[PDB]
């Protein structure tokens, strides 16, 4: 893994290939799109023979346009993932750590659900927002530092909820939005989850029990490994984890049908 | 050809064109490079590789020459020994090489380079010793250095060196304080005492760091006072209002902390509706330093008293804790017993430094909710070493906004108000200026950055993020080792979709945000209120609502604009009509009617009759003179031309940029000619006319060009006006009025340049580099057509002033006529007397409709 960007990031991805071409290896330009004048000269000087050389690009449908040439002399491939609400928050679980007590990894456990259920509702153009979203692992680490931020100050029992509730659906979540629904419907799944009750129910199945006054960090990992394991993922999980209608699912899906045989009886005409 | 190309080569020869004594120039480089260009073939390659260098050599050593014929080869504290013997060296060898060889010109490129680059590395060193020299050019640094003794050609300089200094008070050679924008004097600690050897960097340093602790100071001492118990009336005509409002500040945090310990506000609330009452009371009669004074501390406490108002009515504990902590707080280190950072700001459990820059009294945002999350965002960003940004509809606050948070925490951010005129040097310049003074530099309009600008910009920008957030001092920019002070920070703002979004790189490292909608009702409800009236909030809400539903109910011209800063103008320009209207509903519905009714049609300007009559409830000096001036110039005075002369007049009387817009014959000139002879009549004051065509005149004719070869400049007809306008050598100027008239269309290329003109800067972008003020007493004024292919920035920036239908009638038109015929020329009264009869209008009129 290799990212681009700064001069020394070209720098090191110009060693990385010519090593490559030296005596081999598998590398990954991850998110080349962010370099793409240094693209555009380099990888044209480059390709428009050592055994073993393989690596591979990593860009983005809706962005900058890569060069047409560029595109003829190589292999194209695209990927769409599982919209797993539980994978992601597996996977988002696995890429942390963790320092505050057990207030501060419950918090950061119940971050890690609303950026699932955030990224799950993105997809939906039509119903669960009203454009094309973006989110990313840095809002969360932004979101992250904050919620450590706070409960640094303030480490009594009253954690002010709506405080942070507040800067997480205007601030922090509620930045890329321009209009006001999106900001409405952010506010709500912010009350729906930093609630912090008695007994929190972020779905009818699965519910997380507030940490108690002598947990150690290392059990209450375990615990909460343990309640994320015993979870089950539902057939209707589109419609019942995010706080969606079935009407409003059902129109997701007749307007894919309406588009996709749209697109097939103007492809008959010719 | 080869006899040719001999004989060119034996027949080198120069030109006398070059001033005083000079260097002996050579022209048309053109012919003898194509007649420059097996033994005698390559002697003839090697002749035009020598001609090729003698080409390089001549240009440049005219574009070092100009420079050191200009200050090298008359000043020596810009050289000041081995520069001393390296220049009179090169000087008198490349003297004698023009009184009269290829490695003998090999070794002149090789000295006249390094000579470049000496001097161009000790101005490095003076922006390494002190790095706020980094803003200026390199004739403009070298012209301060050489002006080290006389000790008064900063002062022009200074709003350019730091950006909001004016000019400097002098006492008997000896520092005694700076300038502000409007006339606030920056009063020092101690006084500095100027040796005659002294260099910029020791004595500027010393200048800004006791600056810093006279600020620091004045903070203490008003601090010291307000905990005393002393009233703010007597306090604000004392002190720097830098030091009042941060004093102001602080006592507010730690009482409102200290009452918010318990529950209770009414006590505070009282004290600073009583304060702000009396507040109001002492600018009603102060002068008008301190009644910007006064407005300012006004905007604060009025801040205040909302952020009370709103904590008072909390349910809830946790609501006021909610309530307060969104709020910008101001806290105090009273245990580091260093003197640069004892003061610093909270917003939303966050931690920034202030800075001890003065800001100067500059007019203050009206603290909207809006802008409160705004700064919220911003310290949220800053908090983790990264980059704010801004995005969304044009004219929306985001550049005022960001000047209001370095406001707020006390630095001059250096505004890069960009567009295409800009290139990559200044930007790359102040860019490393604000990484090394740790100044923040802001971004406007970063979409209309050309491509690969705006992609090198990115990479550069990337990089200092980046080197920011690892926290290393040094960091590779512009191919050397620049240090990074850690308090440095860059901001954006965009206008997507207009081009593009940030792009992926800078995506990874910033934070978007919006803010589409202005907060208009509070922003009027507060400036309704420091401006003095009775009834704030209702002439606030209707005054919004008027705007609101004008521009949904008028046509959809490409002129219009009823947006924030056609408010703000609005009530900018309220108050010399309130100082003889009063205060009431009556001033301000004139103010409407004399900046906003010209710009509108007819059914528009129905329309705006009837709204203002709907919700609002509704001199003969100036007019009378105008109707005997236009009798003596022999027009007729009808009530349309007579009501559009009036809107002219008054809307010229305030504004300094008026454009009119009409089809040929409306009768535009004949109302500006009339308006020119009745204020000559009025005024006492004479009045010239100058008339310019935009479009025949060339922009190498309308402001001049550089010569590529000769290297020369050449004032165009408008630069030769301004040049002769402000000498005044005949001093009628001092008395006269100036009208320049630009009787064509609008070009944008040719306004471009204008737009120094057009802005409140009243300065001249040239090529060249100098520059001359435009007068007060000087008015553009424009005579064009349409509006088709104008930008909407130029529309607001300056007035506009629309002609509906014609200002007079066919009557009126056969009298004039008829009278400038005979003017031109008992027979005469007869013969008058039968053209009229024979000029019947009732049958003149069916012919006209007839044919
Ligand atoms: N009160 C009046 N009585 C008679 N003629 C008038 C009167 N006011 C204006 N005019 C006529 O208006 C004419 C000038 O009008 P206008 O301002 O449109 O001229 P212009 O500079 O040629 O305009 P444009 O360039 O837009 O065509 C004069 O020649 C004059 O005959
Ligand atoms: N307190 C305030 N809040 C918001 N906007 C304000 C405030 N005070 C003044 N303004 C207006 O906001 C405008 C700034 O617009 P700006 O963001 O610079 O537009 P653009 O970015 O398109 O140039 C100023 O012209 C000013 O009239």
């Amino acid at each position: 893994i290799i990212p681009l960007g700064s001069i020394e990031n070209l720098n090191y991805a110009q060693e990385e290939i010519s090593k490559s071409k030296i005596e081999g290896g598998w590398i990954l330009l991850q998110n080349i799109q962010m370099s793409l004048s240094w693209v555009k000269t380099y990888l044209h000087k480059h390709v428009e023979e050592h055994e073993k050389f393989k690596m591979f690009m990593t860009c983005h449908l809706t962005g900058d346009k890569l060069p047409a040439p560029l595109l003829q002399r190589t292999d194209r491939v695209v990927y769409e993932d599982i919209p797993g609400i539980l994978d992601t928050v597996k996977d988002l679980w696995g890429s942390q750590f963790f320092i505050s007590g057990v207030w501060s990894v419950y918090c950061t456990f119940l971050l890690s659900w609303f950026h699932a259920l955030i990224t799950a509702r993105t997809r939906l153009v039509p119903h669960g927002f009203s454009k094309k979203y973006y989110f990313n692992d840095c809002d969360f680490q932004f979101a992250s530092v904050y919620l450590e931020n706070v409960l640094a100050t303030n480490s009594t029992n009253n954690i002010p909820w709506a405080q942070v509730r507040d800067h997480i659906a205007t601030i922090v979540y509620g930045g890329k939005i321009d209009e006001e629904k999106d900001l409405e419907v952010v506010a709500k799944l912010c009350a729906h989850v930093f609630c912090g009750s008695d007994n929190l129910q972020i779905v009818p199945g699965v519910r997380i029990p507030q940490p108690l006054l002598q947990q150690s960090e290392e059990e209450e990992r375990a615990r909460l490994t343990a309640i994320l394991s015993n979870t089950i993922e539902p057939a209707d999980s589109l419609s019942s984890w995010l706080q969606l209608p079935r009407e409003s699912i059902l129109d997701y899906e007749r307007l894919q049908a309406k588009e996709v045989a749209s697109s097939t009886e103007q492809l008959l005409q010719e | 050809s080869l006899n040719r190309i001999k004989k060119f080569w034996k027949e080198a020869q120069y030109e006398v064109i070059e001033h005083s004594s000079g260097l002996k120039l050579v022209r048309e480089w053109d012919v003898l490079e194509q007649a420059c260009k097996e033994q005698d073939c390559l002697d003839l390659e090697s002749k035009l590789t020598k001609l090729s260098e003698i080409q390089v050599n001549w240009v440049e050593v005219q574009f070092y020459w100009l420079d050191l014929y200009g200050i090298l080869g008359e000043n020596l504290d810009i050289q000041n020994t081995s520069k001393f013997k390296s220049l009179t060296s090169e000087y008198k060898m490349i003297t004698t090489r023009a009184f009269q060889f290829d490695t003998t010109l090999k070794l002149t490129i090789d000295s006249l380079k390094m000579i470049k680059s000496s001097l161009s590395t000790f101005l490095e060193r003076q922006r390494r010793q002190f790095p706020r020299f980094y803003f200026l050019g390199n004739d403009d640094l070298l012209k301060i250095i050489g002006s080290g003794k006389h000790h008064d050609q900063v002062s022009k300089f200074m709003k350019k060196m730091f950006g909001s200094i004016e000019s400097i008070i002098f006492f008997e050679d000896s520092i005694t304080g700076v300038r502000s924008v409007e006339g606030e004097v920056l009063n020092l600690n101690e006084k500095i005492e100027l040796k005659d050897s002294i260099q910029a960097q020791e004595w500027l340093n010393i200048l800004d760091t006791e600056i810093k602790l006279s600020v620091f100071t004045q903070f203490r001492d008003c601090l010291g006072q307000l905990k005393d118990g002393t009233d703010i009336e007597v306090v604000v005509s004392k002190y720097i209002f830098q030091a009042i409002l941060l004093s102001a500040q602080v006592m507010w945090t730690e009482l409102v902390e200290k009452c918010l310990q318990t529950n209770e506000f009414s006590k505070y609330w009282k004290e600073v509706d009583m304060k702000i009452k009396g507040l109001l009371d002492k600018l009603n009669k102060s002068s008008d330093n301190v009644k910007k004074k006064i407005e300012a501390l006004l905007v604060e406490y009025l801040h205040f008293n909302n952020v009370i108002g709103q904590l008072k009515n909390c349910s809830t504990k946790e609501e006021a804790r909610l309530l307060w902590a969104k709020v910008q707080k101001f806290y105090q280190k009273n245990d580091t017993l260093d003197d640069l950072n004892s003061v610093f700001i909270s917003q939303s459990g966050y931690l920034l430094q202030y800075k001890f820059e003065y800001i100067g009294i500059p007019e203050r945002l009206i603290y909207t909710p809006l802008l409160l999350v705004g700064f919220a965002t911003l310290t949220d960003s800053l908090h983790q070493k990264y980059g704010g940004c801004f995005f969304g509809p044009a004219g929306t606050g985001k550049t005022e906004t960001v000047k209001a948070f370095g406001q707020n925490l006390g630095r001059v951010v250096v505004v890069f108000n960009c567009d295409d005129s800009f290139d990559y040097q200044v930007l790359s310049r102040l860019l490393v200026g604000i990484t090394q003074i740790g100044a923040w530099g802001c971004f406007d309009e970063f979409n209309r950055l050309d491509e690969k600008v705006l992609s090198a910009v990115s990479a550069n920008i990337q990089q200092i993020q980046n080197g920011l957030q690892v926290g290393k001092s040094h960091i590779t920019l512009l191919e050397e080792e620049t240090p990074l002070s850690p308090h440095t920070a860059v901001f954006i703002t965009l206008n997507p979709g207009y081009r593009s979004e940030l792009p992926e790189n800078l995506k990874k490292s910033f934070r978007e945000f919006s803010m589409k909608s202005p907060q208009s009702g509070t922003i009027a409800e507060m400036i309704l209120q420091i401006m003095g009236f009775e009834d704030s909030k209702s002439l606030a809400s209707k005054i919004v609502h008027f705007l609101e539903l004008l521009s949904s109910k008028c046509s959809s011209m490409n002129h219009y604009h009823f947006g924030l800063r056609t408010l703000k103008g609005v009530l900018r320009n309220c108050s010399p009509l309130v100082s003889e209207f009063g205060e009431g509903e009556k001033t301000v519905v004139e103010s409407l009617k004399r900046v906003i009714l010209p710009s509108l049609g007819d059914t528009d300007e129905l329309v705006f009759k009837d709204e203002l009559s709907k919700i609002f409830d509704s001199s003969k000096a100036i007019v009378q003179c105008l109707k005997d001036a236009g009798q003596r110039s022999g027009f007729s005075m009808s009530e349309e031309f007579l009501k559009k002369c009036m809107q002219f007049y008054y809307m010229q009387k305030t504004q300094q940029a008026l454009i009119l817009v009409g089809k040929a014959g409306c009768g535009k000139t004949a109302t500006w000619k009339t308006v020119i002879d009745a204020m000559a009549i009025f005024d006492g004051h004479a009045n010239v006319v100058y008339v310019i065509d935009t479009k025949v005149l060339t922009k190498e004719s309308l402001y001049g060009s550089m010569l590529k070869a000769t290297l020369e400049w050449r004032d165009g007809l408008f630069t030769s006006i301004l040049r002769r306008v402000n000498d005044d050598i005949t001093g009628t100027f001092k008395n006269s009025r100036i009208w320049v008239v630009f009787d064509s269309d609008l070009d944008p290329e040719y306004v471009e340049a204008m737009n120094s003109v057009l802005d409140d800067n009243k300065i001249l972008t040239l090529p060249n580099g100098e520059r001359l003020p435009i007068p007060p007493n000087f008015r553009i004024l424009f005579e064009t057509d349409n509006l088709d292919h104008t930008t909407p920035a130029t529309i607001t920036r300056c007035g506009l002033l629309w002609f509906s239908t014609d200002v007079c009638s066919i009557s009126s038109k056969i009298d004039h006529l008829l009278n400038k015929s005979y003017e031109a020329l008992f027979e005469l009264d007869k013969l008058k007397d039968l053209i009229s009869d024979s000029f019947d209008m009732a049958s003149l009129t069916n012919i006209f409709t007839c044919s």
